[PDB]
């Protein structure tokens, strides 16, 4: 059932770790977390897996 | 800045640059950054993207 519960919200982030030359390449794909990181905005990880 | 120019002032240019931060001075647009390789094609009125 919790697994049924997890395949139903679509997260966002799907891993809080975006190496710079990930974001470097794959640069006409317009992606927005990259472009949050360039601005410096993060999001951090929370303590509980 | 807004425009292909031909009429420019008097500055030596440099090489290329590139995967490096570097300053750079394009046709009197200044900044710092990397310059990379694109896939993007541009019109011929065409000069800067945003």
């Amino acid at each position: 059932i919790e697994d049924l519960l997890f395949n139903k919200v679509t997260l966002a982030d799907a891993g809080f770790m975006k190496q710079y030359g990930e974001c470097l390449g794959d640069i006409n794909a317009r992606d927005l977390i990259c472009a949050q990181k360039f601005n410096g905005l993060t999001v951090l990880p929370p303590l509980l897996t | 800045l807004n425009a292909p120019a031909t009429v420019c002032g008097p500055k030596l240019s440099t090489d290329l640059i590139k995967n490096q931060c570097v300053n750079f001075n394009f046709n009197g647009l200044t900044g710092t950054g990397v310059l990379t390789p694109s896939s993007k094609r541009f019109q011929p009125f065409q000069q800067f993207g945003r």
